């Protein structure tokens, strides 16, 4: 019931520019992790170097400059060095972090894409969702999208089921999670309702357990096999921004607009602990008064270790104890 | 502003 900082990274023009981190993700083996955001670059870090080096030294091993602000990253689960990005122009790109080059650009979305996800079980497949109200499924072997879903509202988040590339969870601005069987997109297989605002994130704890976040200041747990609402989590403030959601088999973690990371155990509806970002030199670069928010989080897949980042560009590695 | 969740 405590969070502890074991590493902190401030890299970039932190005090003179915008540095919101929109996405932070470990690669397939939890060896590297990457950040992306409004500063128009993808940074790749070596996790072991980060947690074992001295501070004021932390730097990425790779920095890839991009044309547009980035909204999301997803590492490929089979080609370890491949990573997908979505950006504010709608473009979905797959990069090689070793050569620092783009491998493929998918340019069908007409508006900002919020989310991308590489499938674990069919690893050539990539799904994206956008303000243009479309879900698009891409195959890295092909130039055009292979599936398109015309939806009624902005798509804020997309995620493949971890056990099957035939199912995706889709978080919509219409306040619902649309759970699609991609073999028949005529209608969603299930629609989960209960949130009072847009569904900003969807993440699977398992093949049948799905978590969601919403700007109604709740996280919610669902069973996508039994088509049931399971639990609602409250205690954090999230009425406006994308503040991050990450889950493992037992815990849900999210950001907040009070510059705080929260951790929930999946069976308890109040937070078990939290960590508060912020520092003297950012208090009066003024405005931890209300403006700073956590903006991305990601559990390590094999440890109670959490990557975290906020709207000022600070990255922390936390451990749960 | 950036990273704001759309409303509908």
């Amino acid at each position: 019931s405590r969070l502890r900082v074991i590493a902190e990274i401030r890299h970039g023009d932190i005090f003179h520019s915008a540095n919101i981190v929109s996405s932070i993700e470990f690669d397939r083996d939890d060896e590297l992790f990457a950040t992306a955001g409004v500063s128009r670059c993808i940074k790749v870090f070596d996790f072991s170097s980060v947690v074992n080096e001295p501070a004021d030294m932390q730097c990425p091993i790779v920095e890839m400059s991009t044309r547009s602000k980035l909204s999301c990253l997803s590492w490929n689960k089979h080609e370890k060095n491949h990573i997908a990005s979505s950006d504010y122009e709608g473009i979905v790109t797959v990069w090689d972090v070793t050569t620092r080059q783009s491998l493929m650009e998918y340019e069908e979305h007409e508006k900002r894409a919020w989310s991308v996800d590489f499938s674990r079980t069919e690893p050539s497949m990539l799904v994206s969702g956008s303000d243009d109200c479309k879900v698009k499924v891409w195959c890295t072997r092909q130039e055009a999208s292979v599936i398109n879903i015309d939806m009624k509202a902005n798509i804020c988040c997309v995620k493949y089921n971890p056990g099957s590339s035939n199912y995706i969870a889709v978080g919509s601005a219409d306040h619902h999670i649309h759970y699609y069987d991609l073999r028949n997109i005529s209608q969603p297989l299930h629609v989960f309702s209960g949130h009072k605002k847009a569904v900003s994130y969807v993440k699977f704890l398992s093949n049948n357990e799905l978590a969601s976040a919403s700007t109604d200041s709740t996280l919610r747990l669902w069973d996508v096999k039994d088509n049931l609402p399971v639990r609602t989590f409250r205690g954090h403030t999230n009425e406006k921004n994308f503040v991050g959601l990450t889950v493992n088999s037992e815990y849900l973690a999210c950001g907040s607009e009070t510059n705080e990371v929260y951790v929930y155990h999946k069976e308890i509806t109040r937070p078990v602990t939290s960590h508060r970002f912020g520092s003297p030199d950012m208090d009066d670069a003024e405005e931890e008064a209300g403006s700073y928010f956590i903006s991305a989080v990601c559990w390590k897949s094999d440890s109670p270790t959490m990557l975290t980042a906020n709207s000022q560009g600070t990255i922390k590695v936390l451990v749960l104890a | 502003s950036d990273q704001i969740v759309p409303e509908y």
